[PDB]
């Protein structure tokens, strides 16, 4: 099961 | 430049007139897009398959192409890669021994 | 060889145009693919790579399908902030890589977590082994440390691994075993060719071996010689391959001996030169 980056990006 | 990798090789040990299988690994190169073909005697053999789109842990990219063959004394086997960090066409010959 | 890892290595490559980014999503359980998503796909999902992916139902799949498609929107963001922050031209030709993941130790609990984006192939920014500070590997990515650093990005990515990964893990691990625990032992041998200056290359071959890691070592009369090595590389069947070389004086052949180590075999394989 892969990551969840979330809301805030690069 | 993060030229692509190359290493030709077959499947078994190669035998004049037994089939086998024709691999080039194009490996340590970015970005991701690349043309790669596999000649015989200096023509492009069509219906080459490749493996899908993967990437090593320093970044760079990886494909195995390969096609099904069979060494002969004469049939000159190579790779030729085409890539935005070469200046020209990479074409490395097949050797039974490498 | 060593301990059990998960490792999801994503892709967004931007394309030319009005043209969307590419999104490749790939897991490994214990360094072999096991799970792909590619946005190019004619119905872009989650699939099974390894067989034994089939034990999970179509919930699964659509969760993860879903989370997919919320990187994908992730990595789009991304690399727009990306082209501003590096002042490039907003239709051109760029690449976002992730890696993350968890190896577990002794007591099924994380081990060692990994987090870490590349842009144009280079480090952009990491998260470091305390999974609490970020190294940012240039300029640009220092407005990328600070923004993180604000939103608490550290602690949602360490509550991942030492969570959410190390459990699907142990879980993929137990639905794999009967593969997972497969290994394909190396065959090898020795070939002789002759080079000018009475000299003889020997090349030691390890092929059709799983997993892929190896160790080949040449001995001169039992002591050890540091050879020629090429990288392992796959043989196209799920197996691998590698060589080794040396250069020895003619007729002293016999003199020198191969030595292949691998978790398939009982004990490693000593060979030597065979003349027909």
């Amino acid at each position: 099961s892969g990551p969840d980056n979330g809301a805030v990006a690069v | 430049q993060r030229t692509p990798k190359i290493q030709v090789y077959s499947r078994h040990p190669a035998e004049n007139g037994k089939s086998n299988f024709l691999n080039c690994y194009v490996s340590g190169f970015h970005p991701s897009d690349i043309e790669v073909d596999l000649l015989k005697n200096g023509e492009r053999i069509e219906k080459v398959e490749h493996s899908d789109l993967s990437f090593s842990k320093d970044w760079s990219f990886y494909l195995l192409y390969y096609t099904e063959f069979t060494p002969t004394e004469k049939d000159e086997y190579a790779c030729r890669v085409n890539h935005v960090t070469l200046s020209q066409p990479k074409i490395v010959k097949w050797d039974r021994d490498m | 060889m060593g301990p059990h890892s998960m490792r999801y290595f994503e892709t967004a490559v931007s394309r030319p145009g009005l043209e969307e980014p590419r999104y490749i999503s790939v897991g490994y359980v214990d360094n072999k693919e096991f799970v792909r998503f590619d946005s190019d796909a004619e119905n872009p999902r989650y699939e099974p790579r390894a067989p034994w992916m089939e034990q999970e139902g179509p919930e699964y799949w659509e969760r993860e399908t879903q989370k997919a498609k919320g990187q994908e929107q992730w990595f789009r963001v991304s690399l727009r902030n990306l082209l501003g922050y590096y002042n490039q031209s907003a239709g051109g030709s760029h690449t976002l890589q992730q890696m993350s993941g968890c190896d577990l130790g002794s007591d099924w609990r994380l081990l060692r977590g990994y987090l870490q984006f590349a842009y144009e192939g280079r480090d952009y920014i990491a998260l470091n082994e305390d999974l609490k500070t970020w190294t940012a590997a240039d300029m640009a990515a220092q407005i990328t440390r600070r923004k993180w650093e604000q939103s608490g990005a550290a602690e949602h990515y360490k509550a991942y691994l030492e969570g959410e990964c190390v459990e699907w893990l142990h879980r993929y691990l137990k639905n794999g075993n009967a593969t997972l625990l497969r290994t394909d032992s190396p065959k090898a041998h020795v070939t002789h060719h002759p080079r000018s200056k009475g000299e003889v290359t020997l090349r030691c071959w390890a092929l059709g071996f799983y997993p892929a890691d190896i160790t080949l070592t040449w001995q001169l009369n039992g002591e050890e010689l540091t050879m020629e090595l090429v990288e392992t590389r796959p043989a196209g069947d799920g197996t691998f391959q590698k060589w080794a070389s040396v250069v020895v004086p003619l007729g002293k052949e016999q003199n020198y001996t191969c030595r292949v180590y691998h978790e398939g075999l009982p004990e490693p394989l000593t060979l030597r030169w065979e003349p027909p």
